[PDB]
């Protein structure tokens, strides 16, 4: 449980850095805020910020969902195969 | 007693090829209890 | 033979390439054929 | 008995290495598992 | 320690599988082989 | 890395080839490949 826990955490710091697909121009634009920073949003509030928020949604859509399907589908099975046996067989000869 | 060893012997090497036979069908999928698991797994995190 | 070799199956030679490496748990696409021989040698070899 | 095993034993240990008849572009041919490695097989796994 | 052993051993597992640049029709052939059984290598040894 | 590829020889692969199988005592030309996989792999893992 520990060996697992240990490797399931490490990648999934991995997934925080940006990669290139975080950014696209198209998708969304990061100075779009100035649209609500030039004398749009009055006070020192977050409100106006609400209504990019379904813009947002389908960028973290693009960066995360390669990411994590990558890992899922590819990498966590051999994982958990390789982890089984390399520890259990030497348990095993030790107890003979 | 000079035979009561030989079935300790046989036991320790029996022991062990069980416990491949079965560690076995797990990397290849065969224990069919595993990978009914294993496919709950991966929808959760999908569906999350 | 006629009967051995009909029943042969990818599903039972891959069984025993990871029985073979107890430390590796991943064999190769060409590991295939390798054991597909010593399979159906060994095995008809005990029938003479 | 020990000597007609050991010889039967020794012509068992002959099929093992292939000959060229084994190999045949036609029949078969090796580099197909590329077709299963392109982009094809995405898993670890030995099921396609 | 005992995590990174863990760790580290996993990703050694990685190398073992055959990437599509393992194969190479100019780099290495495998059929070069049948030039050394076509009446090549007559002794069952590898020193040819 | 650079030392123990450039080191290696088709004279200690086909050692192991015959260790791995205690039973035949004739390895086909294409187990030449897959023990060097493992011994260039397994050596390598030791050294982290």
């Amino acid at each position: 449980t520990k060996a697992l826990v240990n490797e399931a955490r490490t990648e999934c710091d991995r997934y925080v850095r940006e990669s290139p697909r975080f950014y696209d121009e198209g998708t969304f634009s990061i100075y779009q805020f100035r649209q609500t920073l030039q004398q749009t949003s009055q006070g020192y509030d977050a409100q106006a910020i609400v209504e990019a928020e379904p813009a947002i949604k389908e960028l973290l859509k693009l960066d995360f969902e390669p990411k994590v399907f990558n890992t899922v589908r590819k990498n966590f099975r051999q994982t958990v195969n390789n982890t089984l046996k390399t520890h259990l067989l030497p348990m095993a000869e030790e107890q003979a | 007693l000079t035979l009561l060893n030989q079935e300790m012997q046989n036991l320790g090497i029996e022991f062990k090829k069980y416990m491949s036979a079965q560690i076995n069908d797990v990397v290849i999928g065969n224990d069919r209890e595993f990978d009914q698991d294993f496919t709950k797994l991966k929808a959760r995190m999908v569906a999350r | 033979l006629d009967e051995l070799l009909k029943t042969f199956s990818v599903m039972n030679a891959y069984k025993r390439a990871t029985e073979s490496h107890p430390r590796n748990s991943t064999a190769p696409f060409i590991a295939v054929l390798v054991e597909a021989l010593y399979y159906l040698a060994n095995e008809l070899e005990d029938a003479f």
